[PDB]
RNA sequence: AACGCGACGAUACUACCCGCACGUUGUAGACGUAUAAGAAUAGGCUCCGGCCUCGUAUCCUAGCAGGCGAUUCCUCCGCCGGCCUCGAAGUGGCCGUCGGUAAUUCGCGUAUUGCAAUUUAGACACGCGCGGGAUCAAAUCCUUUGCAGACGACUUAGAUGUG
């Protein structure tokens, strides 16, 4: 509904990289604040050979005098793919494109900071919603994995922690939401008729 | 040359760092990987060889051998790490 | 010549290692680590049981 | 304890000027406003004032808070953004920053 | 085309349990059990009879009906290896050098290993180790011969396949040197 | 032989599956004319949920669990009345739970400031009396 | 071929605007030279050409024979 | 292509003194509107006889329509198309309530299937099936079958466009 | 990475921490900036009754920018402590004191900012003050060394000593 929040947080398992790249980048340069969680979990229409030839392509391209100043940095991690889509596509080189980089936050599963926050989902780029059912899909994780990152078991191990912990907030929302519901029994007994009716036909 | 030893630079620090200490596993006893010692210099000896298959296999042969002066190293703290997304 | 990574030149690798190298570094281990050893032993908020608090950013300022 | 909100007028959003492929008219900016998604909700605020409040450094009579002014001319698009024209155009640097709308002059 | 309808039926013999959740399928009978994950292909699954398990398409192509061919397949043959059970029975001829053939189980990991010495009077040991859940044994009922039996009929041919494979001349002539682990009957335990 | 399957259940297209449509109307479905589009009437004497006989697509529909059990295919606008006030297809449709939805968003809709006034007055006496049986327990 | 592990050099999509004029004038010539052939033309040209007929599985192609046939009588007692 | 409707076109050779009161030729087509419909009038009538615009009036400019648009129908097109090997024979079937609607399905099909334009297109003859029997394509047959119900398996819900984020994954269901 | 990050040591002035007075001090831009399951989408959730197009949902939302007093209420906040918890770039729970508090009703005050004029009100940062606690350091030059060296740079030593 065109909501403007402090920041949102953006669960990117199950997103195309580059419908959802685009997304963030308007919301940056319109001046939303962005996080990216799960960049491992993003998806890539096409088939696995296909995304892995686009890397090897992308590591053939090199600078030739000297590779550490100038030259095409390649980076490993999935996270730093997704901030390649974002970054290609807006104005990187102007001060305004250096803000919307700067209101962009990106990272490889979730950090216990926004492991208690509200996950969002863009429904105009989740893969369930726009990849017709038989086509080919790769994980930009096992991509990563594959062309050299060197974290994969870490954010697995710990992404497994985090699940145990929501386990226990889990077990803790239903103990919480069965409470709920019974005082609202009890209590609806205690409270006016009146009150009731009057807000039934106000619709609550 | 080799373009795996370039950028041909001075090395940041007159010690020498590991690098890499070898894959740790639980099952293993407690041990410690590495030491320290001061280059003394360098002698000849002889060593009756016990290489089977070798021309001077059950013969004296003659090799150069270096000398490291080892005085006994002294613990004085423990430094702990935790694996994170960054290393 | 078989290069230094080839396959099979690798497993033949992995069998030696499996075979001698690994019981002869183990009794060596078990030996260093016995002399290590022998040199070697030659409320909770208040005492420190409870692991508490000692003494740029990952969220955006609100 | 009155624990509540005092906000009288709608958020929005300086996006941008007027403009083509390459040239750009300072003299109209584009406005979002939050929760209007298409041109009959644009409608509404045609009309509408609307104010860019921003700080400086030196107080002339009071405050440190400036503000421009303007209304809402017309819509924009599809997607429920308008046209806005103030006394000054907006400084460029503001293109992202907050501008206040508020519901006067009132037709309802 | 996008033909609306399509559909397929499994029979399930009286004496299992076939359990399928969302796309995974587990069948339980007196060998043991079974299961699979075949959440690759949209297929619907229903009961349509007393023993009988309807696999159903709607709006789907050729190639879609066709993956429903071989869902039913692949679901009537875990039954028959959970029923009957999977049986390959191997053979290994030589010239002038006998093969010996060592077969054992160790406790870790629960699986078989074979052992092939002096394949062509190769001083190298070949060692195949056997998927989860394949036996292998030296029977005596007939010489050089050995039978690789077991639930799951992709697993028993694998391992047969990687024995074959695993003993295979290099360097020689095909039409002179004729020795090595040959498939030579295949079929079911019952 | 015991089958466990739990695999989707959908509601068919067919003929008398009675289809909701966004301008909140009902209508039936009396022949099928392709996978994607279908032709429907809406006889319902409510002026809410009248539908102009015509073709209307699936993608515009939503299925909604009524069924009418026997009307003939092609049935017209006589028959296929007398088929909705003979299996009261107006008394379901309100008691199924999308109605009620969209019943409740309609008052909250209509609900005006002083309404919305009195709704939060109301609300923190009921929560008043939410709070002191959830804290007993 | 190992092309996923070691891709080669990219075939360019990119126009270039040399090329771009070369194809253009190329097809311009291409069509003038048809134009003179078809002008030369040593070969007969016919006034009727083949009908490819009535398909058969339209299903009222009996009907429509009849109804040419009975035109053909009617026009010709007619005339 | 567009709306189309139904027209029928008469028209005639201008009265002579040598050959008054002339043949008055008729025809149907399909066009958006009146223009085009006098204009492929007078391109069919040049294509077949000796009639020229310059020397023919349009008699009379009709618009026919579907006699019952509330029922559905099969229509049998036999068409002519013309692709860079030559004037190709084609009949297919398509199941909707009118003539133009089918005619939109056969040139949006045509577009679709064969690249083919409507310069391109040569309409011969629409048909109503009479009987079921008559249907010889698989595809509407199999919607002619009997006792048709069929499911809708993953319906992507309609989310309105400028929701950009939402909290709950969204269902394919219902 | 010389504009990537971490742990630890010692930090004289300065201000190193705390309380609260603020700043005619900065901010790519407070104004309720409220909302944690995981997982599938040819399935799922549950209180086991049933429910799932739909976040146009839930919480919160009234009082001189939110006064004073009373009837009435044990509800929601907050600060300190205690026990514990959270390490992926580190926080939250329970209990305890103390502080505020329309769930109902009422009285006394709002005026004059004159018919609109950002409703100067949030956060983090930095500065300048007060009164309470704490501490009394290093590097460079210089001489020296040759494990170093075009020159910088580097490895050393220089306070009483195994100099």
């Amino acid at each position: 509904m065109s909501s403007f929040e402090s920041v949102v947080v953006i669960d990117g398992k199950g997103h195309l990289l580059g419908r959802l790249a685009s997304i963030v980048a308007k919301q940056l340069l319109s001046g939303q604040k962005i996080v990216v969680v799960r960049c491992e979990a993003l998806n890539i229409s096409g088939e696995f050979f296909r995304a892995k030839l686009k890397y090897h392509a992308y590591l053939r391209k090199m600078t030739r005098y000297n590779p550490t100043r100038g030259g095409p940095f390649h980076f490993r991690a999935p996270s730093r793919i997704f901030y390649k889509a974002v970054r290609g596509m807006i104005p990187h080189k102007t001060a305004r494109g250096a803000a919307a980089l700067e209101r962009l936050k990106v990272f490889e599963g979730v950090p216990p900071p926004y492991d208690k926050k509200k996950k969002m989902v863009v429904p105009q780029a989740l893969r369930v919603l726009r990849l017709q059912p038989g086509r080919k899909y790769c994980t930009v994780g096992r991509l990563s994995h594959e062309v050299g990152w060197k974290y994969q078991d870490v954010v697995a191990r710990l992404e497994e922690r985090r699940k145990a912990k929501g386990a226990a907030y889990y077990e803790r929302k239903k103990l919480a939401a069965r409470q709920l519901s019974e005082a609202k029994k009890a209590a609806a007994a205690k409270v006016d008729p009146k009150v009731s009716e009057a807000l039934a036909a106000y619709g609550y | 040359g080799s373009l795996a030893f370039l950028p041909r630079k001075r090395a940041a620090r007159h010690r020498g760092r590991v690098k890499s200490f070898p894959k740790d596993d639980p099952k293993k006893p407690v041990h410690l990987t590495a030491a320290m010692g001061y280059k003394a210099g360098m002698t000849t000896i002889v060593r009756d060889l016990d290489r089977p298959g070798a021309k001077a296999h059950k013969k004296e042969v003659v090799e150069a051998v270096t000398i490291i002066d080892c005085p006994p190293m002294v613990v004085v703290g423990l430094v702990g790490y935790i694996e994170t997304p960054r290393g | 010549a078989k290069s230094a990574r080839a396959s099979r030149i690798k497993e033949n690798h992995q069998r030696f290692k499996k075979n001698i190298a690994g019981p002869v570094e183990a009794a060596r281990l078990e030996r260093l680590s016995a002399k290590l050893m022998a040199i070697a032993q030659a409320s909770g908020v208040k005492s420190g049981k409870s692991i508490g608090r000692k003494d740029s950013s990952i969220v955006f300022p609100m | 304890p009155s624990e509540a909100g005092h906000r009288l007028y709608v958020k929005g959003r300086h996006l941008s000027y007027q403009r083509g492929r390459r040239n750009t008219h300072p003299k109209t900016s584009l406005i979002k406003i939050e929760g209007v998604d298409d041109t009959a909700a644009a409608n509404f605020y045609l009309g509408k004032r609307v104010a860019y409040v921003y700080r400086a450094q030196k107080e002339v009579r009071g405050t440190k808070i400036r503000v421009i002014w303007g209304k809402i001319t017309r819509p924009h698009g599809n997607s429920g953004v308008v046209r806005a024209k103030f006394t000054h155009p907006l400084p460029a640097r503001s293109f992202g920053a907050s501008v206040r709308i508020m519901l006067y002059p009132s037709s309802i | 085309m996008r033909y609306i309808h399509s559909e397929e039926t499994i029979p399930v013999p009286e004496n299992l349990k076939v359990s399928i959740k969302s796309r995974l399928v587990t069948v339980e009978g007196p060998r043991g059990k079974l299961q699979k994950d075949l959440s690759h292909i949209a297929v619907n699954f229903s009961v349509v009879k007393k023993g009988v398990i309807g696999l159903e398409i709607h709006h789907g192509s050729r190639k879609d009906v066709a993956a429903l061919r071989t869902v039913r397949t692949i679901i009537n043959n875990m039954i028959i290896g959970v029923t009957k059970g999977f049986k390959y029975k191997m053979r290994y001829v030589y010239a002038h050098f006998p093969i010996n053939v060592n077969v054992e189980k160790n406790a870790e990991t629960g699986c078989y290993e074979v052992e092939i010495r002096n394949f062509i009077g190769e001083k190298i040991v070949r060692k195949v180790v056997m998927a989860p859940g394949v036996e292998v044994e030296i029977s005596k009922a007939q010489k050089d011969e050995l039978i690789l039996s077991g639930n799951s009929l992709e697993a028993v041919s694998q391992s047969a396949a990687d024995i074959q494979q695993i003993c295979k001349v290099r360097n020689k002539d095909i039409r002179k040197f004729l020795d090595g682990i040959y498939v030579s009957e295949k079929g079911n335990i019952v | 032989a015991e089958i466990n399957v739990e695999a989707t259940s959908w509601r068919r297209v067919e003929v008398g599956r009675v289809l909701k449509l966004e301008n909140g109307s009902l209508a039936a479905i009396v022949e099928i004319i392709d996978h994607k589009r279908v032709l429907a009437d809406g006889p319902s004497s409510d002026p809410k949920l009248a539908t102009p006989r015509g073709i209307v697509p699936l993608s515009r529909a939503l299925l909604t669990p009524i069924v009418i059990p026997k009307l003939p295919r092609g049935a017209r606008t006589g028959a296929v009345k007398k088929a909705w006030e003979a299996y009261g297809v107006d008394a379901k449709w309100k008691e199924t739970n999308w109605a009620k939805k969209q019943l409740q968003q309609e008052r909250r809709q209509s609900l005006t400031d002083f309404d919305r006034f009195k709704v939060m007055r109301l609300k923190k006496q009921r929560r008043f009396e939410e709070r002191k049986a959830l804290a007993k327990i | 071929a190992g092309t996923i592990n070691k891709p080669k050099k990219p075939t360019s999509k990119r126009k270039t605007t040399r090329l771009r004029a070369k194809i253009s004038k190329r097809a311009a010539e291409k069509k003038r030279k048809e134009r003179k052939l078809a002008r030369k033309n040593p070969e007969w040209r016919s006034k009727l050409k083949k009908d490819p007929g009535i398909p058969n599985l339209f299903p009222y192609k009996e009907r429509l024979l009849q109804q040419r046939e009975e035109e053909r009588i009617r026009r010709k007692e007619e005339l | 292509m567009g709306r189309l409707q139904e027209y029928q076109v008469i028209g005639r050779h201008l009265p002579t003194e040598a050959n008054p009161n002339p043949a008055l030729y008729r025809m149907r087509i399909f066009a958006p509107n009146e223009v085009v419909a006098k204009s492929r009038f007078w391109y069919f009538l040049r294509g077949l006889k000796k009639v020229k615009k310059a020397t023919g009036e349009i008699v009379s400019v009709n618009v026919i329509s579907e006699k019952h648009p509330l029922k559905v129908k099969n229509f049998g097109i036999w068409l002519r198309y013309d692709s860079r090997s030559g004037t190709h024979n084609m009949y297919k079937e398509y199941r909707e309530t009118s003539r133009v609607a089918a005619v939109e399905a056969m040139y949006a099909d045509m577009a679709a299937r064969h690249r083919a334009r409507f310069r391109s297109i040569h309409i011969l003859k629409v048909v109503e099936l009479e009987k079921t029997e008559d249907v010889k394509r698989p595809y509407i047959k199999q919607l002619v079958a009997k006792n048709l119900s069929f499911p809708l398996p993953h319906r992507v819900p309609k989310i309105s466009t400028k929701k950009i984020f939402s909290a709950k994954r969204p269902s394919t269901f219902s």
